[PDB]
């Protein structure tokens, strides 16, 4: 119908209209303000000039690092690619988190063991139905993607505190993919405060205190 | 005994691209609110301003070329030209090429008529049909 269709189209421009309006008075963005996005691709980047800057304004260096890898999350990089990342630069004395698809899993082992990590823990994610999960899992269904978590360092420093949070996490997967919640909480009991970093960010998860980078940034 | 928000600015500063944040180094949410690679910025404004002064309104493709390269929704502009001139419906100044001394005039004239009548919303005149 010709005048419904009409109607929408200014009932529609009117919204712009308003949004556009509010964004000119100053409406917030749904990140937190202390987060500090980065758009680019890794392969791409330098991480000479993050390490300048982060030492620079920090004299430190990450005390967590995170990673949903794209294996060929899902945006094709080469294998080696990911690999051959120099993350070993980015931190000196710290934990470092690690998404495995069931895939990848051994692989991803084998990569923090590379980059010098010892690996501690893994944290397991469940998808509630709200209660359980169905994957298609070649020999096993799947009701979780699990992280790998890996040390390097002192962590008998005051920052870190031990027995802070549980390997288990609980969430509905909002957003698909996105990860849980609870992993930022659980990074802070872990650390209370600390510099973190992450790699391969979507915008949805951005955090304050949090750099990340990411090419849809 | 950190401050993280300053932290943040330096790195913004040198680190992130130059729409994602400001001068002053703070971070703007206009680009956050708006999909990502559809941000429409200062300068390509200037850019559509520029077009309606020298090709005229509803002459996108032409103005397209010029100033956007690909370049932009074709709708958006209409849209944002909605703006300029202050009005929802554009149709009236249709291909007539109104200099940026003008789109600033038939904006503010516009405004005020709309006030008065009292069929301003959201600070664009709404127009009868």
């Amino acid at each position: 119908l010709l005048q419904d269709i009409e109607k929408r189209i200014l009932h529609y421009k009117q919204l712009f209209f308003k949004e556009q309006n509010e964004i000119a008075n100053g409406k917030r963005s749904m990140v937190p303000d202390n987060s500090i996005p980065i758009c680019s691709d890794v392969t791409k980047l330098n991480f000479q000039a993050l390490i300048d800057a982060q030492m620079r304004h920090a004299g430190k260096m990450f005390d967590v690092i995170m990673m949903d890898p794209p294996w060929q999350a899902y945006d094709s990089l080469s294998d080696e690619k990911i690999q051959n990342m120099p993350i070993q630069s980015l931190q000196q004395d710290g934990f470092i988190f690690v998404w495995a698809i069931n895939a990848k899993y051994r692989v991803t082992i084998k990569m923090i063991e590379n980059w010098g990590y010892k690996l501690v823990d893994e944290i397991t994610w469940v998808k509630k139905t709200v209660k359980i999960a169905k994957g298609h899992g070649f020999y096993l269904q799947h009701a979780k993607e699990s992280c790998l978590i890996g040390v390097k360092g002192d962590v008998d420093n005051g920052r870190f505190k031990k027995n802070i949070a549980s390997d288990v996490i609980f969430s509905e997967r909002r957003g698909q993919s996105q990860k849980p919640e609870e992993i930022y909480q659980y990074i802070n009991q872990l650390c209370p405060n600390g510099n973190y970093l992450e790699i391969f960010a979507r915008r949805n998860n951005l955090h304050d205190n949090w750099v990340s980078i990411g090419n849809e940034l | 005994p950190l401050d993280f928000t300053q932290y943040a600015k330096n790195m913004r500063k040198d680190l992130s691209n130059q729409d994602i944040c400001l001068e002053d180094g703070a971070l703007n949410h206009s680009y956050f609110l708006t999909k990502k690679g559809q941000y429409w910025t200062p300068l390509n404004q200037k850019a559509l301003q520029r077009g309606i002064e020298l090709f005229g309104v509803g002459n996108w493709k032409e103005i397209n070329y010029d100033e956007f390269s690909g370049k932009a929704n074709i709708v958006e502009l209409e849209l944002r030209t909605c703006m300029i001139l202050g009005i929802n419906d554009i149709t009236e100044y249709y291909g007539k090429k109104i200099s940026e001394e003008e789109q600033e005039e038939i904006k503010k004239s516009n405004i005020a008529k709309g006030k008065k009548e009292n069929k301003l919303k959201d600070n664009i005149y709404q127009k009868l049909q």
